[PDB]
RNA sequence: AAUUGAAGAGUUUGAUCAUGGCUCAGAUUGAACGCUGGCGGCAGGCCUAACACAUGCAAGUCGAACGGUAACAGGAAGAAGCUUGCUUCUUUGCUGACGAGUGGCGGACGGGUGAGUAAUGUCUGGGAAACUGCCUGAUGGAGGGGGAUAACUACUGGAAACGGUAGCUAAUACCGCAUAACGUCGCAAGACCAAAGAGGGGGACCUUCGGGCCUCUUGCCAUCGGAUGUGCCCAGAUGGGAUUAGCUAGUAGGUGGGGUAACGGCUCACCUAGGCGACGAUCCCUAGCUGGUCUGAGAGGAUGACCAGCCACACUGGAACUGAGACACGGUCCAGACUCCUACGGGAGGCAGCAGUGGGGAAUAUUGCACAAUGGGCGCAAGCCUGAUGCAGCCAUGCCGCGUGUAUGAAGAAGGCCUUCGGGUUGUAAAGUACUUUCAGCGGGGAGGAAGGGAGUAAAGUUAAUACCUUUGCUCAUUGACGUUACCCGCAGAAGAAGCACCGGCUAACUCCGUGCCAGCAGCCGCGGUAAUACGGAGGGUGCAAGCGUUAAUCGGAAUUACUGGGCGUAAAGCGCACGCAGGCGGUUUGUUAAGUCAGAUGUGAAAUCCCCGGGCUCAACCUGGGAACUGCAUCUGAUACUGGCAA
C-alpha cells in the first residue's frame, strides 16, 4: 500500500485462484473415491483409485499438499477398499 | 543459519568485538550459539591482542557455519603467530 | 574540590598541628593553637563520643586534604581488602601520588607538592601524571620532569625537607630529583596519635 | 530400565482408563516442616480390571487423548 | 585466594521497671521542586493518555532469469544546412547501462510497546508423534514438447484514486509427456510422483554464419544425513480474596470416520456417566515472566527502569490468502469509531519505528551527520538499501576525576561583632612580597578506530586449452561521520571559575539585637504571653561541596508477623464446657522394603551482573582475561542409624 508491495498483493492473489483451482480439482477426484465406496462397487473404487493416484502424488511435488497429507489420503483410502474388496 | 560473526562490547571509542556461533537471523547482540574468542582492536604493546580456539571454529566450519569477512581475515591472520 | 581557605583555623579546632606551613614559624607565633576558632573559642571545652569519632577522622581528612566522599570509597576499598581495616586505610591515604611527593619533600606542604602534580611537574616510571589521587605500588620511581627542573620552589623546598622525619618506606636519590616507592609503609612507619579504630567504628554507625 | 512411578490407583469405573494419585513426601520451602503432596493423573490401561486400593507401576507415554499421557507397566498386589 | 558478619537514641511517670505504639540517625532512585552552578569521562533521559497526530525519513535488491528501448552515456549507417571533414539532425538495442513491466529472493529479521494474560504464559527438569527458506556431507538425474499473459500498440471512462474494451510478445513464469529408487501407498506381487537454465573463455569438425562444438564457474531436480529454527506433551514452582463452596454436556472416557507437518474432543456419529474440588475447584480484584536490581550479617522484604532471554500486541472486532515460516507493525478483505479530500459522481488514512507536534503531568531531550566500523537484505562481484548501528546536539539525572592557585606575611592593619570597655574574635585571614599555569582562552603539530575492496604482476590448481576461472604471494593508487579528534607543544596572565544547609536534646557547631502566646518555627519531645542559644536579622561556628537542601518511594533500625527469632494469671491474647470426622503426632522386639534421609558420579543450571586474582583507558568511574559462584533440578550407583510402608 504505501512501498512497493503491491507486487506481491498481485502475486498472491495470481497465486490464490490459481492454487484454488488446483485444490477443487484435487479435491474432486479424492472424493469420487469416497463416492465409489459408499456405493460399494469394488471395481469403481479401484478404478478411481487408480487415476486419482497420480493425481495427489504430483501435487504433493508441486508444493501445494506435501507428502505427509497426500501418503494420509492413499493409505486411508487403500484401508477401506481394502475392507470393502 | 549459523554464521560466525562480530559483537561489539566495547564502550564509546573504544570497540571490543567478540567471536560467537549465532543465528543471522539474531541481533548483533542477541542470542548466540556459543562464544569462540575475542578481538580488541586496540592491540596495544600487551602480549594478548586477538585469541581464538581454532578447534571449534573448525568444528563450526565443516558442520556447516560461515565465516564474515573481518572473522575470515583474523583466522588467517593469526593462522599460528604469524 | 580542595579547601581554598584559612589553614591555621583546622589545626586549632583539632587542636594540634596537622603540618599545613612551611615550617620555620607558624606553629607557636602566630597561631594561638589550643584556642579553638571563633568567639566562643575558650569558653568551650566538652564533646561527646560521637564528637571525638567525628574529630578523628575529621583530623585525617584535614591532614591528608581530601573531602567526605573520596574518604568513604577509600574506607570502602580498605574493607574489601583482606587484613586490618584501619591498616589498609591508612595505607591507602599514605599511597596518594601528592603525598608521596611531599614525603620525598620536593614539596613544602601537601598543598604545593598537589599543585606540582596538577601544574604536570612530576613523572612517575618515566612518565607524566597530572592527577593527584593516583595511588603509587611499590618499585614505583617518582621523578621531577626533565624540563622545567631545578625550579625555586622544589628547590627550597628541599632543604626543609633535609631533615623532618626520614621515611624509612621510600627512597630519596637528593641529587637528580628523584625517588622510589620501594615498599608499603607499615603503621609503625606512620604517627601513633590517630586512633584509626575510632574511624573504623564511625564509619560503622 | 526406563523413568517410571508409582501410586495408589483410588479410581472410579472408565472404559480403559484410570487415575493414580502419586504421593511424594515434601519439605516445606519456609518452616522446613515435612508435608505430603498428591498429584492425581489420569492414566490408560486395556483389559481394566483394576481396583480401589491397588499399587501400580505408571510410566510416561504419547499423549493418549487430552488429559492423559500416562499408561501403566506392572501391579504389585492387589487391593482385596 | 573468591563468607572480615549484627551499635542505637528521643518520647507515657513526681520518680522506677516492664509492655506497647510513634519518631530519628543508614542506604538507595528512571526521581521532581527551591537556591546555586567551572571543566571533563562513562552511563541515563514520557514512570502519566495502549490519548490524538501535521511534516520528513525507517525495505529494498538482482540486465550473470526474461521481453524491452521510456532517460541518456557511446558508436555505426544513411539523409543533409555543411566547420568543408568534420558538425548537425531522424532511424538503428551493437553497447556501458537502465525508468516502467514479468520473474527470483527479501518484506515473518532488525525496531516499538506492557494494553491483555494468574497460567493456554514464564522458570526448572524431561519426553515423543513432527516440520524446517538460506548454509553444509553423500549418493543419483538434468530428455523432449505445449498453451497463455504482463510489458507493448489501437480506443474509451475518470477531478482524483483507479480503470475498462480489442490485438501482439519472452523467460530460471505455467502445464503435459519421457524417465522412477534407497522415495510414497501395500504382507507381498504391484501402482505412482521431478527437473532451468545462465555466464566466462577457445583449439579441431560443421553452420539458415544470429552459432553448434570443447572446457570452467554458477544455477535446477529426487532421497538419506548434519546443523539451526519452530510446533507439541508431561512434573514441580510461579499474587490476593472463603464477607467466593460447589463447578462442569464435548463436559470425562471408549469405538469408527474426518482433519493437521505431527499426538490429541482438534472435529463429527454412536456407546458409558463420568471429570474437577478443602492439598482450595468455580467466581471476583490485581499483574507481562525470568537472569537480575535495591535493602539486609543472614534468613527474609521490596522490585522487574537500562542490558540480555521468553511471551503478547500493532486504531477497535473478525477472517483467511500468499509463503518453508504470518493468521503478518510501514500486506489483503469485511465491519466499526474518528479524521481528511472532493468538480458532490466518488475516494483516502493508521508514529505502542526514528525525529517532531497538540494534550495530560511535578516530570523526561534534536523535525541532526554517516553508512567510515560491526551486523543484516539483494547481488558472482562492484555496488545499492539500512532512523539497526556508529557518532553528534540538549539536561548537574546519576557515578567518577580535576580546578576555582602556592609560599611568606604582625602593624595581630582598617571595618564588623562582642566587650566586665583591660580586651577578644573575624585573623595569616586581608593588604604587601616571592613563585607556578593544571583546567578555561589563543596559536601550532599529530595516533588509533582501516580490516578490506580495487588495478597490475609471479606461483600453484583445473583442462583439448600458454586459455578464462579459483587460491596463494608481490607491486601501485587509495577508502573516516566523529574531526576545530584523543594526545603533545608554544605565548600571556591569579588572571575566567563556590555555594547550600544547619547550630535547644536526639546531633557536630553561641552570642547580641528586634518582637512579646503576636509575628512565626516545628522529623519527635516541643519553643514564643518584654533578659527567646528553638521565631526574624547580624557576627561567629559546624557539615557537605559543583553541589546543597526539601518532598515522594523501598529496605533497615522493627526480635514491631518472631522459620532463623515473640507472646496469651493481672499489660492484646485459653473458645463457657464436652464428644468427635478430616488432619497432625504416636510405647516396645525382630525381619524386609528403600519412600523420606545421607554419600559418590554424570548431565544441567545461557551470556551479562555479584565476588577473587590480573590487564587497558594519564588515576578513578568504565572496559576487559581466567576462576569461583551459579546455594537449584534430573538420572544412575550405594548406605540402612532415624522417620515412613509391609509382616510377625
Ligand atoms: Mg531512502
Ligand atoms: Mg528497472
Ligand atoms: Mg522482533
Ligand atoms: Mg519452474
Ligand atoms: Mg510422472
Ligand atoms: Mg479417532
Ligand atoms: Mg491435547
Ligand atoms: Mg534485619
Ligand atoms: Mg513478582
Ligand atoms: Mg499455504
Ligand atoms: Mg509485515
Ligand atoms: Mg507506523
Ligand atoms: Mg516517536
Ligand atoms: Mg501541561
Ligand atoms: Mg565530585
Ligand atoms: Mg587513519
Ligand atoms: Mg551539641
Ligand atoms: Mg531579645
Ligand atoms: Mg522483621
Ligand atoms: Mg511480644
Ligand atoms: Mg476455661
Ligand atoms: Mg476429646
Ligand atoms: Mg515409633
Ligand atoms: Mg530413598
Ligand atoms: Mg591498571
Ligand atoms: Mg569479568
Ligand atoms: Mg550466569
Ligand atoms: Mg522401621
Amino acid at each position: 500500500n504505501i512501498k512497493s508491495a503491491k507486487k506481491r498483493a498481485i502475486q498472491s492473489e495470481k497465486a490464490r485462484k490459481h492454487n484454488a483451482s488446483r485444490r477443487s480439482m484435487m479435491r474432486t477426484f479424492i472424493k469420487k473415491v469416497y463416492a465409489a465406496i459408499e456405493a460399494g462397487d469394488k471395481a469403481a473404487a479401484q478404478k478411481a483409485f487408480n487415476e486419482m493416484q497420480p493425481i495427489v502424488d504430483r501435487q504433493a511435488a508441486k508444493g501445494l499438499i506435501h507428502k505427509n497429507k497426500a501418503a494420509r489420503h492413499k493409505a486411508n483410502l487403500t484401508a477401506q477398499i481394502n475392507k470393502l474388496a | 543459519m549459523v554464521t560466525i560473526r562480530l559483537a561489539r562490547h566495547g564502550a564509546k571509542k573504544r570497540p571490543f568485538y567478540q567471536v560467537v556461533v549465532a543465528d543471522s537471523r539474531n541481533a548483533r547482540n542477541g542470542r548466540f550459539i556459543e562464544r569462540v574468542g575475542f578481538f580488541n582492536p586496540i592491540a596495544s604493546e600487551k602480549e594478548e591482542g586477538t585469541r581464538l580456539d581454532l578447534d571449534r571454529i573448525a568444528h563450526w566450519v565443516g558442520q556447516g557455519a560461515t565465516i564474515s569477512d573481518r572473522v575470515a581475515a583474523l583466522i588467517k591472520e593469526v593462522n599460528k603467530a604469524a | 574540590a580542595r579547601y581554598l581557605g584559612p589553614k591555621l583555623k583546622l589545626s586549632r579546632r583539632e587542636g594540634t598541628d596537622l603540618f599545613l606551613k612551611s615550617g620555620v614559624r607558624a606553629i607557636d607565633t602566630k597561631c594561638k593553637i589550643e584556642q579553638a576558632p571563633g568567639q566562643h573559642g575558650a569558653r568551650k571545652p566538652r564533646l561527646s563520643d560521637y564528637g571525638v569519632q567525628l574529630r578523628e577522622k575529621q583530623k585525617v581528612r584535614r591532614i591528608y586534604g581530601v573531602l567526605e566522599r573520596q574518604f568513604r570509597n577509600y574506607y570502602k576499598e580498605a574493607a574489601r581488602l583482606k587484613g586490618n581495616t584501619g591498616e589498609n586505610l591508612l595505607a591507602l591515604l599514605e599511597g596518594r601520588l601528592d603525598n608521596v611527593v611531599y614525603r620525598m619533600g620536593f614539596g613544602a606542604t601537601r598543598a604545593e607538592a598537589r599543585q606540582l602534580v596538577s601544574h604536570k611537574a612530576i613523572m612517575v616510571n618515566g612518565r607524566v601524571v597530572n592527577i593527584a589521587s593516583y595511588q603509587v605500588s611499590p618499585n614505583d620511581v617518582v621523578s621531577i620532569r626533565e624540563k622545567a627542573k631545578k625550579q625555586s620552589r622544589v628547590k627550597a623546598a628541599l632543604e626543609l625537607a633535609e631533615q623532618r622525619e626520614k621515611p624509612t618506606w621510600l627512597e630519596v636519590d637528593a641529587g637528580k630529583m628523584e625517588g622510589t616507592f620501594k615498599r608499603k609503609p607499615e603503621r609503625s612507619d606512620l604517627s601513633a596519635d590517630i586512633n584509626e579504630h575510632l574511624i573504623v567504628e564511625l564509619y560503622s554507625k | 530400565k526406563i523413568r517410571t512411578l508409582q501410586g495408589r490407583v483410588v479410581s472410579d469405573k472408565m472404559e480403559k482408563s484410570i487415575v493414580v494419585a502419586i504421593e511424594r513426601f515434601v519439605k516445606h520451602p519456609i518452616y522446613g516442616k515435612f508435608i505430603k503432596r498428591t498429584t492425581k493423573l489420569h492414566v490408560h490401561d486395556e483389559n481394566n480390571e483394576c481396583g480401589i486400593g491397588d499399587v501400580v507401576e505408571i510410566r510416561e507415554c504419547r499423549p493418549l487423548s487430552k488429559t492423559k499421557s500416562w499408561t501403566l507397566v506392572r501391579v504389585v498386589e492387589k487391593a482385596v
